[PDB]
C-alpha cells in the first residue's frame, strides 16, 4: 500500500533533540520540556515566566532556578528561539555577535530603552 | 558503493571512501569534537562538520583508527558473505576490496552495489574483531578446506616464475641462495634457469 | 536428525490417547518413569520418518510458525487450542527482538534459565 | 595493535564467552575509573582489553575477585 | 601448500604467507607480461584430412 | 534452525560403521576424509587381535589418520548425530571439528544454521537432468 | 569514429531519427551554431516559393534520461549538398556515421 | 678504481620545431638505463610551462550557449585554447585580449601582440566566421604551473571572485608531450668499451630541450640531497577567557581565589554534586553562576582531556 | 588480409611488440599485443548511486527508514544476512541492529546520546513493529497480550 | 612556487641487526617514488667499489671436480663458501694470501695469515667442515679490487662479488599531509654482508648518484 508517511522535526522535536545532547540534570531536564513545549510555532513562547514556576508544582524552586534552564535554551539551533516579549529576543541575538562591531554599543543602548520612538 | 580492487591492502583491510565517511561516523565525530574542546556545543560541532574543515578529517582519522567495520553483499548464501574489515580512508567514491577475499564474496569485478555496516556498541565491535574478522575464518564451514587460496593472476605468476628450461642465460653455476634475487634485476641469470645448485636452510 | 522426529508408539505408556508424539518428550518421559518408581508401564516406540515441509509445522512456539507457512491458518489453530510459546525458538527471540541464545548470548539465556527457579 | 585473536583464545579456550569477558573489561576503561595495566600504544580500549587478556593478566576469574575486593573495600 | 601451512605452522604465519604469496604473484605476473594473440593458437594440419 | 549446542558429552555408545564408497570400477572416496572430522567410537582395534591403537574417546587431529592408513583399516566404529541420548540439541563430542577453527566445537554454536545452508550454498546445479566383468586389480 | 567499422553505421545513424537531413539540397549560404540556410537549385524547386530552406539545430535539450541532445554542423560555407545528405550531426554521430 | 667518468652536454640536434635529440656520449656501463629512465619520468611528471586558465567573452555568458556570427558554439573554442602553446617572460599572469571582425577564420596570430607574450604557433585556428557583421572580443588569462590542474580544484580556490561572464577551463602545464630514450654503443675505443644514450622528444614548442634537461638534472640533484645525509647519524581549547567579567555576586571571586580555580576552564568540567562538597557558597550564588555561564560557560557541560597552562 | 594490412603499415606482421616498463625501466621478456580498439561508456556510474546516512526520517508505520534513494535512505537487511550472523555469534550485533537502530524510537535516541557522550552502551527495550503487529491482530476476534 | 618541490622533512631509519636496514622515508612529491627507488637500487646494485676472491690455486688437481682427499667436504662447496668472505683492504691492489693448519676440525677464517693490508669482518667464518687429521691443506687464495658483479664464465675459477650489499628492495606506499591526500612514500629494505654500514652504503650510493651528473646541471645556483 502506502503507509510510508515520512515524519519530520521543526522546533518542537528539533528543539527537544538538542535538549538531550546537553548536560541537564533530571530536575533541569524536566523543567526544560515545560518551557520547550510552551514555545508557539509562529515564534516565541505563549505563557509568562511565572506560569512556568507554578506549573512545576513546587515551593522550594524559585524563578532563579528556572531562569537558568530557560536562559540556557536561548542559545540553541535558531538563536532567539523561545524569547518572550520581543526585546529579549533581539537583545540576545546581539550578544553572540563579535564585540568588534562598530554599532555594537549604540544598538544595545537603543534596544534596552527608547524603542517606542524607534517604532514610530 | 561500487567495489574495485586493491593490491596494496592486506587480509583485514577495506578501502573506505572519505566521502562515505563523515556521515556514518557522525555521532562519533561529534563526541570527539565535544571531548577535544574544539566543539563548545552540539550546534557548533554540526556546523563545523557541515563546512567540512581541515580538523574534522583529522578527528575522523583518529576515531576510525582501530574501529572495526563489516562488509556485506546482496546475494549472501553462506556465512562467508558477511565479514569484518579494518576501514582505511582512500580518496575516491568506490570501495576497494582485497583480491583474496573476493572469492569469499564470489565477485568478478564488474562492480555491483555493496553494503558497509558499522558496529556501535563495544560488544558488537568485539564480535566483529574475534568472530567476523577475515583473519579468523580461513577455511570453509562446509568441508574444512581453505578458501582464501590465491586466484588466476597469482596462480599465473607463481606458475611463470617456477618453470624449467633447457638452455637458459648463465645456467649451471652454483649459487648461495639469497643471491638469486640480485641477478634477477640484472643480466646474469634467468628466472627459468634449470640445473642450478643453491643451498637452502 | 531433523527428519526422523515425531516417532509413533503402539503401547499405552500413560499416553494411550496419543499416537505420533515428539521423540524427545517420550524419551525423557521414559527416562523419568523407568527409574523413579517402575518401568513396567512403558511404551514401545516405533520411529517413523517424516517429510521436511511437514515437520516445520510441528513447533510448540506458534509465533515461530507463521512466516514458514500460511500465517492465518496457524493463527486460527492457536485460537482454537490456546497454547503458549514461551519463546523457546531462536526465531521467536528474533521476532520479539530479544537477545537470542546463539554463539555468545547463549550464555546469557543459560543463566536466565538457571536462576529462574528463585525468581 | 593486534590482528589475530588466537593469542587470546587459548587462554579462555571456549571462545564463545570471550566477547563477554572482554566486554566488562573494556567497559571500565570506556566509562572511566580504571587504568590499563598493559602500556598503551595509541589504541582503542576494545583492542587494549584483548591485548591485556592475551597476556594472562585479565580473565573471567580475576575480574570477579577484583570487583569483590573493590566492593568490600568500600 | 597453504593447507599444510595452516595445519602445521599456525594461523598468523599462514596469513602472512598468503599475503606475501599474493604480493609476489601480482609482481611476477606484472613483470612477465602475458598476452593472447592470433598466433597463440594453431589449427592441427591433419584436421582437414580427419574431416 | 532450532538446533543449538547445550551439552558437552552425549554419553552414548550407538555409533555407526564407516566404509569407503565403491561403485563398480573403483573407490571414489576412501576412508581418509570421511571419518577424520568426527570422533571415532570405542570399538577401534588394530588388524592384529588383542591390540589397541586409540582409546574410546579419541578425536582425529589429522595425526592418527596417517597411522590408520598405514595399518590399512577398513571398518572403523564412529559415532554420529543419530544419538538419542540428549534432551534438546547435540553434545560437543559428537559433531566433531568440521569448522574453520581446527579445534573441537564449543557449546552454543549454531550447527543447525551452518547446516541446511552449507548444503544450499551450491546453487549451480542444472534442471531436467551381467556376464561382462572386467577388473584392473585382483 | 569507429576505425574498426562493422557495416551500415551511416545508414543506422541516418535512420535513427537523431540527425538532420537536407531535403531539396541546393547551395548553402549561411551557417551558424543553431541555424543553417540552404538555397535550393532551380531544378529541385517549384514555383510560388522563395527557394530557401531553414534548419534550426537542437542545442542541449533534455531527454528521457537527463542526457543532453546536442547537434553540430558539417558544412563550412557555400558547399554543394545533394538530396538526402546529412547536414547536421547530433549526439554520438561523426560526419553522418554512428559513433557510440 | 673509483671515479669512472662524467658525462658532458654535447651534440644537440634540432631537427624540427618539436623533434629534438640530445645525446650524452661519455658514461659508464650500467648507467645509461638508470639515467634515461630516471630523467624521462621526472621530465614528464613535472615541468614548468604556460597555459590557458580562464577566458572571458563579452557576448556569450556560459559555455552551454550558442553565439551568432560564428560557425561553432562555444564548446570547442575552449578545447582549442587549452592546447594553445605560448610563453611568458618576466611575469606570470597576463590578461591578453583577442579581438577580430571579418568573414574569415580566426587564427592565433591575429591577436594583440605583447612584449612578453610570444605565440609559437601562428596557424592555430580558434574558430571560423560566417557573417559579415560578426565580431569576437575576449580576454584570456595565462599563467604558469607544473602539472595537470582541473577547474573543479580552482572552483573552491576562489571564494567569491566569480562574476557572471567568465568561465574557467582545465590547464595542462606539461609542455613536453613526448619523451623517449635509447642506448647504443659509443665511439670511444682508446678506453674501455662504453655506450651512450640519446634523449629524443617531441615537444609542444614553448620550453627548450637543453633547459628542460638541465632543470630535470637540478631537480634530481636537489632530491638526492635528501639522501646524501640521512638524519645526520594551534590546537587549543577555545574557552580561555580570564576569570573576570563573570559577575561575581558575593563569594564567587573568593572561592575562585581560595580554591586556585582557573580562568574559565576548570569551572566547566565540574559536576553539580561535586560542587556542593565545597564550602558553603549558597544556592542563590550557584544559580547566579549557572545563569551567567549560560552565555559564556554554556551550562558547564564539557569533559576535556587535558588543560595545558 | 589482416596480416597483409599489418605488414603494409611497416610493423611486425604477428601483431605483438616488446614493451618496456614505466616504473622500474626494464623490458618485458614476452611481447604484448597492442592496438586501438573501441570502448563504450555505460550509464551505471558511482557518483549517481553512492549514498550513506546515520539518522534521517522514518515512516509512521513501525517507524522504519526509507529503502529507495530518497534524501536519506537505508538498505533492507534480509534473512540471508541474519542467517549468516546466527552462525557466527553476532547475537549482540543482531540485537543492536534489529531494534536499536531500526524500529525503537527512544532506543535510537538514547544510543545517539550515549555515543555523543562517549558511553557505548545499549538498552534493548522493545521495537515498534511487534506493537504494530499486536494492534493489527487485536483488530480481529483474536485476543493476545504480553504476560509475565 | 613552481621551482620548489616538497622534500622529505623526516627520515626514520631503524635496523634490526648490525647489517639489516629498513629505512623509511617521508612523503615526497607525487611521482618520484619508484623512479628514485629503482635509481638508488640500480646504483647500489649494478656498480659499487669492493673486492672479493677471483680464483684459488689449491694444492690439488686443477680440474674443478677432483677427489675429496679425505676432507669430507665437496670441492664445489669449497668454491661457494669462499665467495661469502668479506675482505677489507685500505689501499692495496690484488694480493695473494694463504693458510696452513692441522686437522683440528673446522677451518675458520682466522686460519689465514695476518696481513696489515687484509682484514676479515668475521674470523668465525667456516671454510672447511671436516678433516681426517692426517694431512693439511693449502688454500692460496687471492683478492682483487673491483666493482660490480662479474661471473666466472665471462671472466676468462670462482665468481667474485665486489658489491658489498647482499640484498636490496624498495616498496612504495601512500602517505598524506593535507587535504590533497596523494603523495608517494618509499621504504628501502636491505641486507649487507659486512665491512660497510647499511646507512653508510646508502650515503655512498647517494653521493655517487649526485656526483654522476655534475656538468649537465650547468652549475646551477651560482
Amino acid at each position: 500500500p502506502v503507509y510510508q508517511g515520512e515524519t519530520t522535526q521543526t522546533l518542537q522535536d528539533y528543539l527537544m533533540w538538542q535538549v538531550e545532547l546537553t548536560p541537564f540534570t533530571d530536575t533541569d531536564r524536566a523543567i526544560a520540556t515545560s518551557i520547550v513545549d510552551a514555545v508557539d510555532d509562529t515564534g516565541y513562547l505563549t505563557i509568562q515566566i511565572e506560569d512556568i514556576v507554578d506549573s512545576i508544582g513546587d515551593d522550594e524552586i524559585g524563578l532563579e532556578e528556572v531562569e537558568a534552564v530557560l536562559k540556557r535554551i536561548q542559545r540553541f539551533d535558531p538563536v532567539g528561539v523561545a524569547a518572550k516579549d520581543l526585546r529579549d529576543c533581539l537583545l540576545i541575538q546581539l550578544s553572540q555577535f563579535a564585540k568588534e562591531t562598530p554599532w555594537l554599543e549604540e544598538a544595545r543602548l537603543i534596544i534596552s530603552d527608547h524603542l517606542d520612538l524607534l517604532a514610530n | 558503493s561500487v567495489i574495485t580492487v586493491g593490491p596494496y591492502l592486506r587480509l583485514h583491510q577495506c578501502g573506505l571512501p572519505k566521502k562515505m565517511a563523515l556521515e556514518l561516523f557522525k555521532p562519533f565525530i561529534y563526541g570527539k569534537l565535544e571531548l577535544r574542546g574544539l566543539a563548545t556545543t552540539i550546534k557548533a560541532a554540526k556546523k563545523m562538520v557541515e563546512r567540512e574543515e581541515a580538523v574534522v578529517w583529522d578527528i575522523l582519522d583518529e576515531v576510525i583508527r582501530e574501529h572495526p567495520v563489516l562488509l556485506n553483499r546482496a546475494p549472501t548464501l553462506h556465512r562467508l558473505g558477511i565479514q569484518a574489515f579494518e576501514p582505511v580512508l582512500i580518496e575516491g567514491k568506490a570501495i576497494q576490496l582485497h583480491p583474496l577475499v573476493c572469492a569469499a564474496y564470489n565477485a568478478d569485478f564488474d562492480g555491483d552495489q555493496m553494503a558497509v555496516h558499522v558496529p556501535l556498541t563495544l560488544e558488537a565491535q568485539l564480535e566483529a574483531r574475534a568472530l567476523m574478522m577475515s583473519t579468523n575464518n580461513i577455511l570453509s564451514p562446509a568441508n574444512g578446506e581453505p578458501i582464501i587460496v590465491p586466484s588466476q593472476d597469482v596462480v599465473l605468476g607463481l606458475y611463470y616464475m617456477t618453470r624449467d628450461c633447457v638452455n637458459a642465460k648463465g645456467e649451471g653455476m652454483v649459487l648461495t641462495g639469497p643471491k638469486e634475487a640480485e641477478r634477477l634485476y640484472r643480466s646474469g641469470l634467468a628466472s627459468l634457469h634449470a640445473r642450478v645448485k643453491v643451498r637452502i636452510t | 536428525r531433523q527428519m526422523l522426529r515425531k516417532a509413533t508408539i503402539v503401547n499405552a505408556g500413560s499416553s494411550d490417547f496419543l499416537e505420533g508424539e515428539q521423540v524427545e518428550y517420550s524419551r525423557v518421559k521414559i527416562a523419568n518413569r523407568e527409574l523413579e518408581a517402575n518401568g513396567k508401564v512403558g511404551a514401545t516406540y516405533s520411529r517413523d520418518l517424516l517429510g521436511i515441509t511437514k515437520a516445520s509445522l510441528a513447533t510448540e512456539s506458534f509465533i515461530s510458525a507463521a512466516s514458514f507457512q500460511e500465517t492465518t491458518r496457524v493463527l486460527t489453530e492457536a485460537a482454537v487450542a490456546g497454547k503458549r510459546d514461551e519463546l523457546r525458538g531462536l526465531k521467536e527471540n528474533v521476532i520479539v527482538g530479544r537477545l537470542i541464545p546463539a554463539g555468545t548470548g547463549y550464555a546469557y539465556h543459560q543463566d536466565r534459565m538457571r536462576r529462574r527457579a528463585a525468581g | 595493535a593486534r590482528v589475530t585473536v588466537q593469542d587470546a583464545v587459548e587462554k579462555i579456550g571456549n571462545r564463545f564467552d570471550l566477547v563477554l569477558v572482554a566486554a566488562r573489561r573494556a567497559r571500565q576503561m570506556q566509562v572511566g575509573g580504571k587504568d590499563p595495566l598493559v602500556p598503551e600504544e595509541n589504541d582503542k580500549t576494545t583492542v587494549i582489553a584483548l591485548r591485556e587478556i592475551e597476556e594472562g593478566l585479565i580473565n573471567n576469574q580475576i575480574l570477579d575477585v577484583r570487583e569483590r575486593q573493590e566492593q568490600q573495600e568500600q | 601448500m597453504l593447507n599444510t601451512c595452516y595445519r602445521i605452522l599456525g594461523l598468523k604465519p599462514t596469513v602472512i604467507f598468503a599475503d606475501q604469496i599474493m604480493y609476489t604473484g601480482f609482481a611476477y605476473a606484472a613483470r612477465s607480461g602475458a598476452s593472447v594473440g592470433i598466433d597463440d593458437m594453431v589449427i592441427p594440419e591433419k584436421k582437414h584430412e580427419i574431416i | 534452525q532450532d538446533l543449538v549446542v547445550t551439552e558437552d558429552d552425549c554419553g552414548t555408545h550407538e555409533g555407526i560403521m564407516m566404509t569407503p564408497v565403491i561403485e563398480g570400477g573403483d573407490v571414489k572416496e576412501p576412508l581418509r576424509d570421511r571419518v577424520l572430522g568426527r570422533v571415532t567410537a570405542e570399538d577401534v582395534l588394530k588388524p592384529g587381535t588383542a591390540d589397541i591403537l586409540v582409546p574410546r574417546n579419541t578425536l582425529l587431529h589429522e595425526q592418527w589418520c596417517d597411522l590408520l592408513e598405514e595399518n590399512s583399516v577398513d571398518a572403523v566404529k564412529v559415532r554420529s548425530v543419530v544419538s538419542c541420548d540428549t534432551d534438546f540439541g547435540v553434545c560437543a563430542h559428537c559433531y566433531g571439528r568440521d569448522l574453520a577453527r581446527g579445534h573441537i566445537i564449543n557449546k552454543g554454536e549454531a550447527i543447525g544454521v551452518i547446516a541446511a545452508q552449507s548444503i544450499g550454498e551450491p546453487g549451480t546445479q542444472l534442471t531436467m537432468r551381467e556376464s561382462s566383468i572386467q577388473v584392473k586389480n585382483k | 569514429k569507429p576505425l574498426v567499422g562493422t557495416g551500415m553505421e551511416r545508414a543506422v545513424a541516418v535512420d535513427s531519427g537523431v540527425t538532420a537531413v537536407a531535403k531539396r539540397g541546393g547551395v548553402v549560404q549561411y551557417v551558424d551554431a543553431s541555424r543553417i540556410v540552404i538555397k535550393v537549385n532551380e531544378d529541385e524547386m517549384y514555383p510560388g516559393e522563395a527557394g530557401i530552406d531553414i534548419y534550426n539545430l537542437t542545442k542541449y535539450t533534455r531527454s528521457n534520461q537527463n542526457t543532453c541532445i546536442n547537434q553540430m554542423p558539417c558544412v563550412s560555407l557555400g558547399e554543394p549538398v545533394e538530396r538526402g545528405d546529412v547536414l547536421a550531426d547530433g549526439p554520438s554521430t561523426d560526419l553522418g556515421e554512428l559513433a557510440l | 678504481v673509483t671515479e669512472f667518468l662524467k658525462p658532458r652536454l654535447v651534440d644537440i640536434e634540432q631537427v624540427s620545431s618539436t623533434h629534438a635529440k640530445v645525446t650524452l656520449e661519455p658514461l659508464e656501463r650500467g648507467f645509461g638505463h638508470t639515467l634515461g629512465n630516471a630523467l624521462r619520468r621526472i621530465l614528464l611528471s613535472s615541468m614548468p610551462g604556460c597555459a590557458v586558465t580562464e577566458v572571458e567573452i563579452d557576448g556569450v555568458l556560459h559555455e552551454y550557449s550558442t553565439k551568432e556570427g560564428v560557425q561553432e558554439d562555444i564548446l570547442e573554442i575552449l578545447l582549442n585554447l587549452k592546447g594553445l602553446a605560448v610563453r611568458v617572460q618576466g611575469k606570470d599572469e597576463v590578461i591578453l585580449t583577442l579581438n577580430k571582425s571579418g568573414i574569415g577564420p580566426v587564427t592565433a596570430a591575429d591577436i594583440t601582440h605583447d612584449g612578453d607574450v610570444e605565440i609559437v604557433k601562428p596557424q592555430h585556428v580558434i574558430c571560423h566566421l560566417t557573417d559579415e557583421n560578426a565580431s569576437i572580443s575576449m580576454r584570456i588569462k595565462v599563467q604558469r604551473g607544473r602539472g595537470y590542474v582541473p577547474a573543479s580544484t580552482r572552483i573552491h580556490s576562489e571564494e567569491d571572485e566569480r562574476p557572471i561572464g567568465r568561465l574557467l577551463v582545465d590547464a595542462c602545464y606539461s609542455p613536453v608531450e613526448r619523451i623517449a630514450y635509447n642506448v647504443e654503443a659509443a665511439r670511444v675505443e682508446q678506453r674501455t668499451d662504453l655506450d651512450k644514450l640519446v634523449i629524443e622528444m617531441e615537444t609542444n614548442g614553448t620550453i627548450d630541450p637543453e633547459e628542460a634537461i638541465r632543470r630535470a638534472a637540478t631537480i634530481l640533484a636537489e632530491q638526492l640531497e635528501a639522501f646524501v645525509d640521512l638524519r645526520d647519524v594551534e590546537f587549543d581549547p577555545i574557552l580561555l577567557r580570564p576569570v573576570d567579567d563573570l559577575e561575581l555576586t558575593v563569594r564567587s571571586a573568593n572561592c575562585l581565589k581560595a580554591e586556585a580555580i582557573h580562568y574559565i576552564g576548570d569551572l566547566v568540567q565540574r559536576t553539580e554534586v561535586e560542587l556542593l562538597k565545597t564550602p558553603n557558597l549558597g544556592k542563590k550564588s550557584l544559580t547566579e553562576i549557572k545563569d551567567v555561564l549560560a552565555s559564556r560557560g554554556l551550562s558547564l557541560g564539557m569533559r576535556l582531556e587535558n588543560w595545558p597552562p | 588480409e589482416i596480416k597483409e594490412l599489418l605488414k603494409l603499415g611497416d610493423l611486425p606482421t604477428s601483431g605483438q611488440i616488446r614493451l618496456y616498463d614505466g616504473r622500474t625501466g626494464e623490458q618485458f621478456e614476452r611481447p604484448v599485443t597492442v592496438g586501438y580498439m573501441y570502448m563504450l561508456k555505460l550509464n551505471h556510474l558511482v557518483d549517481d548511486k553512492m549514498h550513506a546516512r546515520s539518522t534521517g526520517s522514518y515512516s509512521l508505520v513501525t517507524q522504519q527508514p526509507l529503502g529507495g534513494k530518497a534524501q536519506f535512505g537505508g538498505q533492507r537487511f534480509g534473512e540471508m544476512e541474519v542467517w549468516a550472523l546466527e552462525a557466527y555469534g553476532a547475537a549482540y550485533t543482531l540485537q543492536e541492529m534489529l531494534t536499536v537502530k531500526s524500529d525503537d524510537v527512544n532506543g535510537r535516541t538514547k544510543m545517539y546520546k550515549n555515543i555523543v557522550d562517549g558511553n557505548h552502551q545499549m538498552e534493548p527495550g522493545m521495537p515498534e513493529s511487534f506493537n504494530v503487529l499486536l494492534k493489527e491482530i487485536r483488530s480481529l476476534g483474536i485476543n493476545i497480550e504480553l504476560e509475565d
